[PDB]
């Protein structure tokens, strides 16, 4: 591809946890995220893993993904 | 610190190195460079910037089980002073503060009366703690207590002295053979 | 007696042989690639490790059997002592950390995983270890073919060196 | 004579477990170590002639050594007679005592009984020449060199920028400058100066050369200690050895400009230059960034108790204007 | 002034020969840092490289080598030896027909000053650990009691059974780096190979392989002086002179044909 | 007699806090399983069947039971309450109330971040909680 | 949904596998306290499984390895126990032709 | 003899002591090889056992099991010193042993320290020297 290989675009989240609708609109050459929880950045971090296939048992907040 | 007949249920907050105080606590007992989280120097075991780490425990034994009531007094007073250089000084006082004694060695003597490390079950490590409570699996929980029942150490002893009796098994195959030579030898002499 | 056993001799030896054959085999492949790996991963971790000012190696145990072999870390910055291996034993957790970062940034370097992420592991960590860690985030931006990077943490320190091939970014909860 | 000459051989053999270097006083004892093999030994010399013969011996040596294009020449050492020798009686301590176990002789219980005078000399079998098998010493590869010259090139610059501060009383240095300061003057409580200076640092900077793994580099650094040719600091900072030294002193005598001592007259790495700028600024007949007069310890010690408390090139208060020299 | 009149004499062949100054330069170079054995190839090669350098025609070989050797005995009392060949080892001084060549120290004990060295080296110790110097001290060391190893064994023991004796006294044999000096007794060997202290021997049994047994290596052969060797053992168990003869005949025992005498 | 009483004791502080079970101590394969049948859980499945917080309740509960038998008369603990529940620091705390103030003779070492020796109920005769100043 | 159809997780298994990425994998995705286990892992086996992170060809190769090992080390007693018995019943046979 | 604490630590310090009187015979045996000292080990331990019948301490076991580890090595190897009247063998350790001065089975400071210092008293390669100028250019 033209961006690098498994290059991400904008995320929309919708229902979940609190946020009934979101979207990041992602940058493909870098990421230096500062900002503590509140609003789930452990549990974005969950969304993820879960949304592409992967357990959320990796770092174990919520396992239950309904 | 203030304690007395009852445990050392220690209530440190962070700061405080509850860690720290129990390992403090455990090299009241002679803990060595690697059980201690200080390293060569004492300086650290000391209040970082201090020299006299001063380690004093009056130990009374006007209840059950006394020892040298009259003889070490009523109270002890274990006195370790640990410094940046040479060895730790030690003075096992007596109630009124008369020194006993002035090594571990009779405070090893107190606790075989008493009872009261070695044994991982005994003291347990911040490392030793997490893998028994969290890098525990059925293997693991099996390892940790056996080691703690010292089963494991039991075992170990167990077949070590059956490989050093396999050893005095071959001592007597080869010691054997010299003695059938020895003996043959007389035997042909004899005839 | 004899017989069974001078038959099995030839065989027995000749299947020891095989086995022998297959280890030397196995030696030249393994070897040389462990070799690249190694290499390679500890002269690129230790580069970032002196882009730190950091005295930090990884060195690779190849004992008698393969499966004696191991890999290890042995670092060092207090000037008044020598090097010595780096476990988890007495030093700063957040050493180990960094170690761990250079480690996934091999990775990197090696596998095919074309982009990077940290999972607010800079938990705990201090103010020196987390603004090398924001310098190795740099460096990533600093090296070619700018593949995806994401880092979370919690706050931002000042006298932070930037870029323009890096994209910083602010996670917000 | 063939006794003299196995002897100097003998001696020569201890440099080579000297690695090329030897006390002026070791070298005493090694002396009575040798009557002693010899049993020639005659009870009735001060240590002072022991040292001109010794020193006779040293002639007819050197006098072959220039033949060789390898030669000898003993120095006193920078720290001076009076730290040379508290270390050295530390471990005259440690010796007597060890060899308390072997005092079964009278020529034993002689050795111990003879204190060692103060002494800060060696002796050195040094290279002269620069040719093929030189450049030959075969020692390792040539990386190790390369960067080796650059880390001494990191000491060059550490020992020319002066750092101010207080001084560090860890080191013994400060120590006896403030011992010779009271021993002269009977100040105790005279202020002390702030500027100061050394090559030792840049250990930090040992594991800032990136070229080679940090095992290999450590390791030669290994040799280098064992080899004597620098030295560890017990801060972990790390200088060059004073027989090392004398090697680059001369050829680093060439390639940087370096002044001597202002008695002596012989470069001194350590010892006390004036802390006055003007002393160190440039002598603008010349053009070149004149670092400030220094004596060699014992040179300095020797001027102000005789000469002056100023300087020569600034004539500054040499009480205040000082710079202790490491 | 034997010597004096002798030195000032080596020093007009010197006039004739600066050669054997940059000779004896490399000599101990290579030495120091590889404590080597040099072939006679090499020497004459190296000669040829400073004869054309000199731009001086080739004088006699052996002159050479004799010139150089009286150098370093007015100099330093050292013997140059070359060494007779492997060859004549399984199959007057030659000098310039001698093949392999290395230095030897030519003087007694002095044995005070001996001893004073082990009390310098004593302090060294007890204060020294819970090192090239002491990293080869060692390495020597090792070598020395293998060598007794291979003296009992009557100049051959087998490739295991010095393992086992290694074993014997705690030596790791199971591949890490060497304490202190962080190799393999393995590439130990392979040095007293090439360093010559060592015989290695591989023999194609057809029930058990390549057997490999060891005998002792010409270095240290020609290294290892009888009474040095005697004495030696004397000192290794604090003796005095009387079994001074009968371990003298016991160690004639242990050496049986181990040295091409 | 060490593994009956091991869990005997871990059934009875599983009772104390509601449960019961077996351990299968496998020396061949040296694998300790707990399968433990709790109110909470099914059948006497595995102690991994239950929650994190009633995992190490009830590791706790089978390392004090490791110490009911044997014959040390000290024993100590830290750095436990990182990975581990409020709640199981309390039952735990609960249970040296119980059964620590009447065993005078074992030394416990027990260090935790918290003041909740005095805040919660672990003082008593025998062995119990004693000021530590908090820094 | 791929492409907003409606499938299982095994098939985003195999895209997750086959994009390179391994959101479970700690060499590619692992937490604090992952880190620090990391920190305490087996230099062994951590190392073999950073490998396997990268081959796992090698790794079936090693663990082959090491079972050959394990026969040799079963032959190689073997062969030693075959050889003292054929020199005792070498010894043994010359004694039954002396009877 | 069922758990009293002063027999426990008793039989503990007996075997302690018998430990430091068993180095004492390993110098002995190394030297001489004497059977003796391990006979009257083994029946000193034996009969602290004996003592121990009822206690019930794992530690004590532990270390009795070490005290007859340590006696059948010592009863094997003098009767290997008894069978004649190896030397080397003797010698070596004795070497090793002899350079152990010590206060009073890893590698000893003076071990190395003593042997390097015979090599070197001895050897006739002479000793060799370095130095940088020409290296230095
Ligand atoms: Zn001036």
């Amino acid at each position: 591809s033209s961006f690098q290989p498994g290059s991400i675009i904008k995320i929309r989240l919708q229902d979940f946890v609190t946020y009934t609708l979101t979207e990041f609109n992602l940058s493909p050459s870098l990421n230096m995220i500062i900002g503590p929880n509140g609003s789930g950045k452990s549990t974005f971090v969950c969304a993820v893993c879960l949304g592409l296939a992967g357990k959320p048992e990796y770092i174990g907040r919520s396992k239950k993904v309904e | 610190l203030e304690l007395g007949s009852r445990l050392n249920f220690i209530v440190g907050n962070n700061g405080s190195g509850k860690s720290a105080i129990l390992t403090a606590i455990t090299i009241g007992l002679g803990a060595k460079a690697s059980e201690t989280n200080r390293g060569s120097s004492l300086k650290d075991l000391i209040r970082e910037g201090c020299y006299s780490a001063k380690i004093i425990l009056h130990l009374d034994n006007s209840k059950y089980g006394a020892y040298q009531q009259g003889i070490f007094g009523n109270e002890i007073i274990v006195e370790r002073i640990i410094k940046r250089d040479g060895p730790a000084s030690f003075s096992l006082r007596s109630e009124n503060g008369k020194e006993i004694s002035n090594k571990k060695k009779d405070i090893q003597t107190v606790v075989d009366y008493f009872s009261v490390v070695s044994n991982p079950m005994c003291f347990l490590s911040q490392d030793a703690a997490r893998s028994f409570l969290t890098a525990s699996t059925s293997q693991d929980k099996y390892s940790h207590f056996m080691k703690g029942t010292l089963l494991q150490e039991i075992t170990e002893n167990l077949l070590y002295a059956s490989a050093i009796h396999d050893s005095a098994q071959e001592n007597m195959a080869l010691h054997l053979e010299n003695l059938k030579s020895l003996k043959a030898e007389y035997e042909d002499a004899k005839k | 007696e004899l017989r069974e056993l001078e038959h099995t001799v030839p065989q027995q030896s000749k299947d020891l042989e095989t086995i022998k054959a297959k280890l030397k085999e196995d030696h030249a492949v393994l070897e040389p690639k462990l070799d690249d790996i190694v290499s390679k991963i500890s002269a690129r971790f230790a580069r970032l490790f002196n882009n730190v000012g950091s005295a930090g190696a990884v060195r690779l145990e190849k004992p008698k059997d393969y499966a004696e072999w191991k890999i290890e870390i042995m670092v060092k910055f207090r000037d008044n002592a020598p090097l010595k291996k780096l476990d988890s034993h007495t030093q700063s957790g957040g050493e180990r950390a960094v170690s761990t970062v250079l480690y996934m940034i091999a990775l990197q370097e090696f596998t095919s995983a074309p982009f990077r992420v940290v999972d607010q592991i800079n938990q705990g960590m201090d103010s020196r270890n987390e603004r090398i860690v924001h310098k190795a985030m740099v460096e990533n931006a600093c090296a070619e073919n700018t593949s995806q990077y994401f880092l979370i943490t919690p706050k931002l320190l000042t006298g932070l060196h930037y870029h323009e091939k890096m994209r910083i970014h602010c996670v917000m909860a | 004579p063939v006794t003299g000459d196995a002897t100097a051989k003998y001696l020569l053999q201890y440099i080579l477990s000297a690695r090329g270097i030897c006390h002026e006083n070791a070298l005493i004892l090694a002396l009575m170590r040798l009557e002693t093999d010899a049993s020639t030994l005659n009870t009735e010399w001060s240590i002072q002639q022991w040292v001109d013969k010794l020193n006779d011996y040293i002639n007819a040596i050197n006098v072959k050594l220039n033949l060789l294009g390898y030669k000898i020449i003993r120095i006193n050492h920078g720290i001076g007679r009076n730290a040379v020798t508290l270390k050295a009686k530390q471990n005259f301590e440690s010796f007597e005592d060890n060899t308390a176990i072997r005092a079964h002789n009278n020529d034993y219980a002689v050795l111990q009984s003879i204190v060692l005078p103060e002494s800060n000399r060696f002796f050195v079998y040094v290279n002269l020449a620069s040719t093929e098998e030189t450049k030959l010493a075969t020692r390792f590869n040539q990386n190790e060199i390369e960067f080796m010259k650059w880390a001494i090139e990191q000491f060059m610059i550490s020992g020319e920028t002066i750092v101010e501060g207080p001084a560090l009383e860890t080191s013994i240095i400060v120590k006896e400058v403030n011992r010779i300061l009271v021993a002269a003057t009977g100040d105790s409580n005279l202020a002390k100066w702030r500027k100061f200076s050394t090559f030792t640092v840049g250990s930090t900077n040992l594991f800032q050369f990136q070229e080679l793994t940090a095992t290999d580099i450590e390791d030669l650094l290994l040799r280098l200690c064992e080899l004597k040719w620098f030295y560890r600091t017990q801060e972990g900072k790390f200088g060059i050895d004073l027989r090392c030294i004398a090697e680059l002193e001369e050829y680093l005598t060439s390639m940087y400009n370096l002044n001597t001592c202002q008695n002596c007259h012989k470069l001194a790495i350590q010892g006390v230059r004036c802390g006055n700028e003007s002393c160190r600024e440039e002598n603008e007949e010349t053009g070149e960034n004149s670092l400030s007069q220094i004596w060699h310890v014992d040179c300095f010690k020797h001027y102000i108790t005789h000469v002056s408390k100023n300087c020569d090139r600034c004539g500054s208060s040499l009480i205040t204007e000082g710079v202790y020299v490491i | 002034d034997v010597d004096l009149t002798e030195d000032l004499a080596v020093a007009k062949i010197v006039k004739e020969n600066p050669v054997a100054r940059k000779m004896v330069r490399y000599i101990l170079s290579r030495g120091e840092s590889q404590n080597s054995i040099i072939t006679r190839n090499k020497l004459q090669s190296v000669i040829h490289e400073a004869a054309r350098e000199e731009n001086i025609a080739k004088p006699s070989f052996s002159k050479m080598f004799m010139d150089i050797n009286a150098i370093l005995y007015n100099v330093y009392g050292f013997e140059l030896q070359g060494l007779p060949s492997k060859n004549n080892m399984n199959a007057e001084p030659l000098g310039h027909r001698a093949q392999k060549f290395i230095l030897l120290n030519n003087v007694p004990h002095s044995k005070n000053f001996d001893d004073f060295k082990i009390l310098q080296s004593a302090h060294t110790y007890e204060e020294l650990i819970v090192l090239s110097t002491d990293r080869d001290l060692v390495y020597k060391g090792v070598l020395s009691v293998i060598l007794c190893i291979v003296f009992f064994s009557k100049n051959n023991i087998l490739h295991q059974e010095l393992i086992k004796f290694l074993e014997t006294f705690g030596i790791p044999s199971d591949g890490s780096k060497i304490a202190i000096l962080n190799i393999t007794i393995e590439d130990l060997i392979k040095s007293l190979e090439k360093r010559e202290y060592i015989v290695r021997l591989e023999e194609k049994s057809d029930t058990d392989g390549e057997v490999i047994s060891y005998r002792i290596g010409r270095r240290t052969q020609a290294e290892l002086g009888l009474e040095s060797l005697e004495k030696l053992v004397q000192e290794i168990m604090g003796l005095e002179k009387e079994q001074t003869k009968s371990l003298h005949d016991d160690i004639i025992k242990s050496i049986g044909d181990s040295y091409s005498i | 007699g060490t593994c009956f009483d091991a869990d005997m004791d871990f059934r009875a502080s599983l009772k104390v806090r509601k449960f019961s079970g077996n351990l299968s101590f496998i020396k061949d394969t040296k694998s300790l399983e707990i399968y433990i049948l709790t109110t909470n859980d099914e059948k006497a499945r595995n102690v991994d069947t239950l929650s994190g917080g009633e995992k190490s309740f009830s590791q706790m509960a089978l390392l004090l039971a490791t110490w009911k038998p044997m014959r040390s008369r000290i024993i100590a603990l830290d750095q436990f309450d990182v990975f581990m529940d409020q709640v199981n620091r309390k039952i735990g705390t609960t249970l040296i109330v119980k059964k620590l103030k009447d065993i005078a003779r074992t030394q416990t070492i027990i260090i935790t971040p918290q003041d909740i020796g005095k805040i919660a109920d672990i003082d008593s005769s025998g062995v119990s909680i004693h000021r530590m100043r908090d820094p | 949904l791929i492409n907003d159809y409606q499938v299982s997780e095994s098939v985003v298994k195999t895209l997750v596998a086959q994009l390179n990425i391994q959101l479970d994998n700690l060499c590619q995705f692992l937490s604090q306290e992952r880190v620090e286990e990391f920190a305490r892992l087996k230099s062994v086996k951590l190392l073999v499984e950073t490998i396997r992170s990268i081959d796992a060809s090698l790794l079936d190769v090693l663990d082959e390895l090491r079972e050959l090992q394990g026969n040799e080390q079963s032959l190689q007693k073997d062969l030693d126990f075959k050889k003292a018995k054929i020199v005792h019943l070498r010894q043994e046979s010359d004694k039954l032709r002396k009877s | 003899k069922d758990g009293d604490p002063q027999l426990e630590f008793k039989v503990l310090q007996g075997y302690r002591d018998l430990e430091s009187e068993m180095h004492k015979g390993r110098a002995q045996v190394t030297r001489t090889g004497d059977i003796g000292v391990a006979m009257d080990n083994l029946n000193a331990v034996d009969s602290l056992f004996n003592k121990v019948i009822g206690i019930k301490n794992n530690g004590l076991f532990a270390h009795d099991a070490r005290a007859m580890v340590s006696i059948s090595e010592l009863a094997q190897i003098s009767v290997r010193n008894l069978k004649f009247d190896a030397d080397e063998q003797s010698a070596a350790d004795q070497q090793e042993e002899s350079d152990g001065d010590i206060d009073r089975n890893e590698f000893s400071q003076f071990n190395w320290f003593r042997i390097g210092a015979l090599y070197n008293t001895i050897s006739k390669n002479a000793p060799i020297t370095d130095h940088l100028m020409g290296p230095l250019s």
